[PDB]
């Protein structure tokens, strides 16, 4: 690795990890086997907690799944029957709509950082000392295009494909949002 | 009067092309998404919703199955068309006789935003709320608010009155690479 290469890539991730609190919109499609759906995506967080809307296409209807990544848990609103929670965020929301998205592990893989206190992760550099890709904990994320870098805002993905045997996400980020 | 209005538009309606602008806000009308393209209708049962910014989509209702598509996600789901009136009460216009019989029709008599309005109260299980907006033009806008308060403000512009459509305005064909998805639950 380049040495310039190696101290931007270090200072993106203390950077990042210096600002915990951020949002961003993008548009997400999920795949399983042979069913799956797509939406637009709303992602807000705040250290460890995620306020995560999707807004639905023809059926026009939301759904706003909160959660919390040091316990894990994460609670549904906005479907017919009323809201769901449980320890799991993950399982709350396979559960109740069939999707699969790992919730509690996003908020680390969508910067294209890793998770802390989860297990190596194995990490592949791109030519620039980039995260290419990233397997963590059953995951393999794939950044495959990068946001434009300014004095504010470090890079950051715009298009990723996370995959776990056939359980798949893909997803644009079309905007950050960060703190100053 | 409101009723007035969507029987004079839909008077021998039997198809519908025009375009649409859409604001999505929260609960104190910030706007959180917008959006524009053009949207097209045919009885008695076929829509096409096509967004042309700020990124492309393509939903395709062709009677039989509706199409949800997204061009740079390179995913189409794919869904058999049941009711779809409680998804959108805008093909319940080519049909207007159907309106009353999922929905609890009601005329508001404040007119608002220069327009005269029905409130579509769901009465079949979609959204909490509908209300369709009448102008000098005809239907103007549609409001539809979901369980957790997000509004969705669709406008409309440039009606043209039963086209003659391209054969495939209402079928969806894929493109080499997409994934066909079905509809997860």
């Amino acid at each position: 690795v380049s040495e310039s290469a190696r101290q931007a890539e270090a200072a993106r991730q203390a950077w990042l990890q210096a600002h915990p609190a951020w949002s961003f919109q993008g548009r997400v499609a999920i795949s399983k086997g042979r069913d799956g759906g797509s939406g637009r995506l709303d992602w807000q967080q705040d250290g460890p907690r995620y306020h995560v809307q999707l807004s639905a296409p023809v059926t026009r209807q939301s759904w706003v799944l909160t959660g919390d990544t040091t316990t894990g848990a994460g609670r549904l609103e906005g479907l017919d029957g009323g809201p769901r929670a449980g320890a799991d965020a993950e399982q709350v929301l396979l559960e109740a709509t069939g999707w699969t998205i790992p919730v509690n592990q996003m908020p680390d893989w969508v910067r294209a950082l890793r998770i802390a206190d989860a297990g190596a992760a194995r990490v592949d550099l791109d030519e620039h000392g980039r995260p290419r890709t990233v397997q963590q904990d059953g995951w393999t994320i794939d950044f495959l295009e990068w946001t434009p870098a300014s004095a504010a805002q470090p890079e950051l993905p715009r298009r990723i494909e996370a995959r776990n045997g056939d359980a798949k996400v893909r997803l644009l980020v079309d905007q950050w949002t960060l703190s100053p | 009067g409101a009723r007035q209005e969507l029987d004079t538009f839909t008077r021998g309606l039997k198809g519908l092309d025009g375009q649409f602008s859409q604001r999505v806000t929260d609960a104190n009308g910030r706007v959180k998404e917008n959006s524009s393209g053009r949207v097209a209708l045919a009885t008695p049962r076929q829509f096409r919703w096509e967004y042309a910014k700020p990124y492309k989509q393509l939903i395709v209702a062709d009677g039989k199955k509706v199409w949800v598509f997204d061009p740079d996600l390179e995913q189409v789901t794919v869904r058999a068309q049941g009711s779809e009136e409680q998804n959108s009460p805008l093909v319940a216009l080519i049909d207007p006789t159907r309106l009353d019989k999922q929905y609890d029709v009601s005329e508001e008599a404040a007119p608002r935003d220069g327009l005269q309005w029905l409130s579509l109260t769901p009465k079949v299980d979609s959204f909490q709320m509908a209300s369709l907006g009448f102008g000098k033009d005809g239907l103007a806008k549609m409001e539809v608010v979901d369980a957790v308060g997000q509004r969705t403000a669709i406008s409309f512009s440039g009606w043209k009155r039963n086209p003659a459509f391209a054969a495939d305005t209402f079928r969806y064909t894929p493109g080499k690479g997409v994934d066909v998805v079905g509809d997860a639950q």
